[PDB]
């Protein structure tokens, strides 16, 4: 289907830190250890 | 090899223990029946008392009783404010470490033991876990402990050491605000979503306000504010002063009960106890047996008068929340929920003030402003209990390395991104969302145009508006005509890449 690839403005994302609690973090923590 | 788990909240004034039931998290009460267990330790005739029992001995046994010591672990001696320990055993310097002099031995002629604040924390934690152990019938191996945001790793390691010295295994150290949010989102009634949350932890000796960004059910902390001036102790003073003035008027000539330590200690206990009744009832009694000069004092107060004499402090809380939301670079319009936590959040008036501060959209979670709200005291212990429950299967190297590397690396987008629909801007991925994520919602062809979006405020009074940023990619699907709905899904990537897919009906 129609699918386009766009690039976010390089300054659109600043470095921040997260709270390592909850199932949604722990489930996502699995993906990071894998890669 | 396997473990028993609890959630343990550790405060200067009160501490709680909570276990996990497969369906829901349960706060454990101690053998005194207290779910809110005072962080107090005392010694009488060689017997150790903790919690409520130790709290009572502050009258007849002030010097062998230790309270308000959590904010003293890992602390340089000058950094601590011994204001609150003046009533009880005073802290003392041992070079780098803070120590207390208390008579914990049974023998009268024995010298008083000089114990480190770490050892104090160690003995209390042993009893605390044990009360949970007795309820559960099983020795408790592990727990997760809540912590404030601004205390250093020196304190954290000190806590772990004292917990290790109490043969208790600390899985992770989680933050007191994040525990409160987890305590709500993990419940079945809650629905995870992307919303900006502000947690107001009102305590006894301190109050912490924290602003979070809940995106994809994951919490990222935007700003933090601490204040050691507006708290429950100030409110206790409001009652202590109010009732002390009344005592002298009724009993002329007697000593001011504030000027006698034993009489003042009785006032503090009773002022708090009346304050708690004023959170549950519209009328509460205040009494002290042989307050001073052998005179009983008895009085009452209704909630409305209390709210009047406590108006000054309450407005202090308002400025805390406004400062924190301001510290995040936000407006009260940007706030979706406010999770009220801490022991003072049971005050009904504080919720009412917060309703006035915030728009009608904003959710205020307290037993007096929401049918779905939880007990503000139990939140952190429930948060800890849940977190401890999920971790128990994993191993300590898994927790330690995943903590620092994975949590730091994820960046967050500073602008919202959505499709534009004129004849306006609708957000798809709320701003400050962590990458990578995915979001999707629902007489001619449909034209989807993805753009950046920011939130502004216009004084015309004020309301939230969206200004349209740069266009990322543009897309059109040609043959749907009259259909009412359009499903668009878009995936941001770690490399800042943007991926739109079209198959909407
Ligand atoms: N039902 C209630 N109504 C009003 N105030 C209450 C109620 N329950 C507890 N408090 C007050 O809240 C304070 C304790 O709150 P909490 O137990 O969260 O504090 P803590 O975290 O142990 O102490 P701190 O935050 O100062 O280290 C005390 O001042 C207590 O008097
Ligand atoms: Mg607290």
């Amino acid at each position: 289907d129609f699918k386009a690839i766009g690039k976010l403005t390089q300054e659109g994302s600043s470095m921040r830190t997260l709270e390592p609690v909850g199932p949604h973090f722990l489930a996502h923590a699995r993906r990071v250890r894998h890669k | 090899g396997e473990r028993v788990v609890i959630g343990i909240t550790f405060g200067n004034s009160n501490s709680s223990i909570a276990h996990t039931v497969d369906d829901k998290a349960e706060v454990i009460a101690n053998e005194d029946g207290d779910r809110q267990i005072p962080t107090i330790l005392s010694y009488v005739d060689g017997d150790e008392y903790y919690g409520q029992q130790a709290k009572n001995f502050l009258v007849r046994n002030p010097k062998n009783t230790v309270a308000y010591f959590r904010d003293i672990l890992g602390q340089d001696f000058k950094s601590v404010d011994p204001t609150h320990n003046h009533a009880s055993a005073h802290p003392q310097e041992a070079g780098d470490n803070v120590v207390f002099t208390i008579k914990d031995k049974a023998e009268e002629d024995a010298e008083p033991s000089t114990l480190t604040v770490s050892e104090i924390a160690t003995r209390y934690l042993r009893r605390l876990v044990g009360a949970a152990s007795e309820y559960l019938g099983k020795k408790v191996t592990s727990a997760v402990i809540t912590i404030p945001t601004n205390f250093t790793e020196k304190q954290k390691a000190a806590l772990i050491a004292a917990a290790a010295a109490a043969d208790l295994e600390v899985l992770q150290l989680i933050s007191e605000p994040a525990a409160a949010v987890l305590a709500y989102d993990a419940r079945p009634e809650a629905t995870i979503s992307d919303k900006i949350i502000v947690v107001a932890d009102l305590g006894g000796s301190r109050s912490d306000v924290t602003v979070l960004a809940s995106r994809s059910g994951m919490y990222t902390i935007l700003a933090t504010v601490h204040d050691y001036e507006y708290h429950g102790i100030a409110l206790d003073k409001v009652l202590i002063d109010h009732f002390s003035k009344e005592f002298l008027k009724k009993n002329p000539g007697a000593k001011d009960p504030r000027e006698n330590p034993r009489s003042l200690a009785k006032l503090r206990l009773e002022a708090e106890s009346t304050k708690r009744a004023l959170s549950r009832s519209t009328n509460a009694s205040f009494s002290v047996e042989s307050l001073i000069d052998g005179l009983d004092f008895a009085s009452t107060i209704n909630r409305l008068r209390y709210e009047t004499i406590a108006r000054t402090v309450f407005e202090g809380f308002n400025r805390l929340v406004e400062s924190a939301v301001k510290k995040a670079g936000l407006d009260p319009l940007d706030v979706d929920e406010v999770i009220m936590s801490g022991g003072t959040s049971n005050t009904p008036r504080i919720a009412a003030n917060f309703r006035y501060i915030f728009p009608e959209s904003t959710r205020i979670l307290a037993p007096s402003t929401d049918p779905s709200a939880l007990n503000p005291s139990e939140l952190q212990a429930r948060g800890a209990a849940l977190q401890a429950s999920l971790i128990q299967e994993f191993e300590t190297e898994d927790i330690e390395q995943s903590t620092h590397a994975a949590v730091t690396t994820m960046p967050h987008v500073t602008n919202a991104i959505g499709v534009v629909s004129v004849s306006k801007f609708v957000p798809i991925i709320a701003p400050e969302t962590a990458v990578p994520a995915r979001r999707t919602v629902h007489g001619g062809d449909v034209l989807v145009k993805v753009v950046e979006g920011s939130t502004h405020i216009n004084v015309i009074k004020r309301e939230k508006v969206w200004k349209i940023g740069s266009t990322l990619a543009e897309a059109a699907v040609r043959g749907v005509k009259k259909g009412a709905k359009v499903e668009v899904t878009i995936n941001v990537n770690t490399d800042l890449t943007v991926i739109v897919t079209a198959r909407e009906v």
